[PDB]
């Protein structure tokens, strides 16, 4: 498992790659630059982040890349504590042999993939089998020797299980969070995965799946083009999946359509689903008229509390490029000043969105963690809170706003605020507003919290009075005639539509090949006003759920009778069912 | 000493190895009987 | 061995199996050429009995076994971890390069939920050393070579979430219960080497009979059915301690062999609580078949059970196969736009009085929704697992019920699951089931015994939208309980002629060589159904059911009697 | 299908509850009763085979 990938095949992570030459390449073609301020390199990097982002990925890419010269660089791996027997012998003796071996082929890296279950936490019970492998593996890395051009990259889902001896300069002085991409580097890997195809795809159609695959990661993206494939070897060629003997097909006229990458979406949950929160998504393309009017208003609230359209200090996405393409220009009368004064400008971001019941927060809540796409999510609802169940209701609180104080620019989420200030214990609620008062200002942690149908007399003098919501309560009103008008505009154009614009399959007239082994619509304009009257009428201050109900309850009338042509008794059943 | 030397993926080689040797040693009581 | 053509059912799987096992080595150069790698890596997941194992072994012995010869590792999860303190992570690593070096291979961990466990308990360390191996071993991104993981478990919660990823454990298959075709197809691949192959007719009632059962189940009840026939047919052969008395096969498996083993065999749902997803019995039916008709009706409109004709979903190959393909991209997103917006939110409450059959309402329902993703909420459900919290197995089931689409969240007696469950895991479910979108086929089934209302609409379930779809199952109607008590008539009027009692043999077991009208005018069983009828006055099913069996037991007490006149006075005496 | 339905349908919901005053001999006449359904298989409620294991609540 360490072939030929490169940097070239990962997309995305552009600031790591320049660090990591920086750590690894740049000491052997240069070592007179890190001889001239007596400097060693940095050796050891920790990867974490979310599962399915490209850790094993750079490692194996740094192996393979760095190694394109005369300079070979062997990559010595080792699995999550595979190196552990039934005895206490060759648990530390193994590993005694692979820092010898990587001492003796000089420049090496050893890549210890899930280094979690290698050296763990130091529990209650249970000390000696893995601190006896924790203590020869610190006296190892950054003993009194020098360990030689050993670089140690280790690999986690979670850096806090990790031993924090090792979590120190010497061993793993950096730590690199692999994020979860966003729509460039989707697009690019999109573009990565369907580079060495036959008939390569468009490039809008990369770019409306890289909108359409918000949450997922990179080996999502993996699979879904691989899904894709085979859904069009399915759809070319399904007579290979009868026969037991090889049937002679070609590999052309096999290339994917937009069909086939229509059916992946549908057969790949992302890592985003599998989570218990709320998953970051645009607003749907039904409701979008009946809500876009008042997100926009929330958009431009969050551009005046985040600062997101005013990115000039903090934009720092690459440093090497930042150095290249721009350019330097007392000390600290031009830099210090000017960077208080550009942090100065969050002071405390909180948000609290509050409708009546129905009106669409599912939606409005995962449409704003959509747009703030650089955040950090850390949803404090109650199914995150109570699905660990080793944890406590105030250990997953103070974890999740913990996680949120590193990675700085993050989102602290609590999605039904009347549920959960009637649920969780008051003791919580105390501890998150004072965990949130012992922030600085200048901290972008946002408290983002959506309610239904709150009282306004809970924030005021209540157990949320702690919050500071005294500015920041925006109301979802309910939607008004023309956006009700729009999205009834769009049932009717599915009512006016012909039978032979609504998509039946085929039956088709002759049998695959075998292979070789080797009327008018009536429809007056009279009658679609009376029904849009009817439909706007019946709908009057009615929220997101009502109309939602009317809508399927209408949309249900309208597919009945997808083949008739006479569409006037499905005018009159819609009409008496509004009454 | 041979607790040490027997260890489970040196005994699955030499099972494998184990199966091949009792082949081989059929085969040539058989060629030893023949030729 | 084992070949495809021993599998009742799962033929989407089959197909969907074929493209990571044979089609990868069989056609090289079509994977090759788009780049992609097969997913290497299956969780199977389903009741005991329902053929994971056989699967694993078809997967196995059936693609190609002939010069590119696929290995098999058998595992399970207890197996691999042992009382040492190092012993489960070294032998998972001799597994997987056992498997690496004899390159096309499938290893199958045989109730994976033993080997890594949900991480919610269990200190002293180990399990998280154990559960990093293995996800660092069955790396499937980054060519490890053609091993295949499938590891089968009851449900899939049961199993690590970091395993249910892609390069790990990819695709999931729910192996059901098998319906009535399936036990069809089942009972006539386990009646297929007989010598005296049954009918169709006869399978066709078997598969009727045989309801909540599984392909182990069916496999020990052909089993059975055969052994009695040996034991009936040839009975001489055991008491007998002479030698072999040989005898041709004149032997055939009739009915009367298939109904003692039906009642020899105990299913293994019939070990799991809660409603078992069954018809109504014969009896009650004709008290309860009208009221369940309209429930179907409701299912079918709040659900789009009939007008499926967007969502077909079978082996997509098939519709590849039978099929042909077709501005030209609006009539994809739009009419999927439109196609979804019919579920709205499935909301159902079927509330009763207390004792009207609501426990076989339900399971009728269920047997109605087989294609559905059933996590049931039941009391015992939740309590008899300790490794979790009623809070973390509620969340659970609802995310599983999230997962695969098409579910039902299934909550039996809801006037006690608002009682004996807390309000903090109630207004839990109330925020995960008002997070999800509207277009989220997730129906909430609820049923109740006497519940009130004003829990509905102000109480702890206000905010489950419960306000128009409560359906009232009411007590039956006098033309029900007339059709119920006309059984018992039939019991009443039938002649000790024809009641299967047992008779003796007059002349002995041989041996083989050594190489009137009943007494009842129409007058009495109008009187009978009458005083039946008016005793059974605004009852409900229970009720009802116990004037049946106190009346049934009247009429079988008094089976052998010619004149009916002492067994219809008693009748009559009874319901006075 | 009938007969054996009708024959099923004699056990209806079989309850029983047996009290009396205080000490009138009702361990004897459990132990009696669980003697005379010794074909059966009897599951044992009382609180001494609940809180015996520790494990299990
Ligand atoms: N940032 C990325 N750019 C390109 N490809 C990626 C990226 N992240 C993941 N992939 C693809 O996903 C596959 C699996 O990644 P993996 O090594 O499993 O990551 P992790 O170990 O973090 O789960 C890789 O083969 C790679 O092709
Ligand atoms: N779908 C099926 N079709 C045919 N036979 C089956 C099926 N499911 C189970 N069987 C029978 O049951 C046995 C398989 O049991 P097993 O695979 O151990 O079930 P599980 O994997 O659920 O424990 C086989 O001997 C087979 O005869």
């Amino acid at each position: 498992v360490d072939m030929n990938v490169n940097f070239d095949d990962i997309g995305g992570l552009d600031n790591y790659i320049d660090q990591l030459k920086e750590m690894v390449a740049l000491p052997l073609l240069y070592p007179e630059l890190y001889q001239n301020f007596n400097i060693t390199p940095p050796r050891g990097v920790l990867f974490h982040g979310p599962p399915g982002t490209g850790k094993t990925l750079m490692a194996r890419a740094l192996a393979a890349s760095c190694s394109s010269d005369e300079r070979k660089i062997t990559f010595f791996m080792r699995k999550g504590a595979d190196i552990l027997s039934k005895w206490v012998g060759e648990a530390e003796r193994q590993l005694r042999l692979l820092f010898e071996e990587a001492k003796k082929h000089q420049p090496s890296i050893i890549f210890f993939d899930e280094i979690d279950g290698l050296a763990p936490v130091r529990s209650s019970k249970q000390e000696q089998i893995h601190a006896s492998i924790v203590s020869t593996l610190l006296a190892l890395m950054d003993g009194m020797d020098n360990r030689g051009q050993v670089i140690v990259i280790g690999a986690t889902n979670r850096p806090d299980a990790v031993d924090p001896a090792l979590r120190r300069p010497g061993r793993f002085d950096r730590e690199f969070y692999f994020p979860l991409p966003d729509v460039k580097a989707r697009f690019k890997i999109l573009q990565i995965q369907t580079r060495k195809w036959s008939s390569p795809l468009s490039t809008n159609f990369i770019d409306k799946l890289a909108f359409l695959t918000k949450g997922y990661g990179g080996a999502d993206l993996r699979s879904l083009c691989t899904e894709a494939a085979l859904i069009s070897i399915q759809r070319s060629f399904p007579q290979i999946y009868r026969s037991n003997d090889k049937l002679l097909v070609d590999p052309s006229k096999i290339k994917v359509k937009v069909s086939d990458f229509m059916l992946a979406l549908k057969k790949i949950v992302p890592s985003s689903a599998r989570s218990t929160g709320s998953s970051p998504q645009p607003l749907p393309e039904l409701i979008k008229p009946l809500l876009a009017d008042q997100l926009n208003n929330l958009k431009n609230k969050l551009d005046y509390m985040l600062n997101i359209k005013d990115t000039t200090f903090q934009r720092n996405t690459s440093l090497l490029q930042n150095f290249i393409d721009y350019e330097e220009y007392s000390s600290f009368r031009s830099y210090e000043f000017f960077e208080s004064m550009a942090e100065s400008q969050i002071c405390k971001p909180r948000l609290l969105i509050n409708g009546p019941k129905g009106n669409g927060q599912q939606y409005v809540g995962a449409a704003i963690l959509n747009y703030l796409e650089e955040f950090n999510v850390q949803n404090l609802d109650l199914a995150s809170l109570v699905s660990e169940s080793s944890r406590t209701i105030e250990a997953a609180v103070v974890q999740s706003f913990m996680e949120a104080k590193k990675r700085q620019p993050s989102v602290v989420f609590i999605p039904n605020l009347d549920i959960w200030i009637n649920t969780i214990p008051e003791n919580v609620i105390l501890v998150l507003s004072g965990l949130f008062r012992s922030l600085q200002s200048n901290e972008k942690i946002l408290l983002l919290c959506l309610a239904e149908n709150l009282d306004i007399s809970e924030v005021k003098n209540g157990i949320l009075s702690d919050f500071a919501f005294d500015k920041n309560i925006f109301q979802l009103h309910k939607p008004s005639k023309e956006n009700i008008t729009r999205y009834f505009s769009n049932l009717i154009e599915l009512l006016k539509t012909k039978p032979s614009d609504i998509p039946m399959k085929k039956r088709r007239v002759k049998p695959l090949p075998e292979l070789q082994k080797v009327k008018e619509l009536i429809l007056t304009p009279e009658q679609i006003k009376k029904v849009s009257a009817c439909l706007i009428e019946h709908c009057q201050n009615f929220t997101v759920s009502q109309l939602e109900d009317v809508h399927s309850s209408v949309a249900k009338i309208i597919w009945k009778s997808k083949s008739a042509w006479d569409k006037t008794g499905t005018v009159d059943e819609i009409i008496k069912f509004l009454s | 000493g041979i607790e040490e030397i027997s260890t489970p993926d040196f005994i699955q080689e030499c099972k494998a190895t184990r199966q091949r040797d009792l082949e081989r040693q059929e085969l040539f009581l058989e060629d030893e009987e023949k030729r």
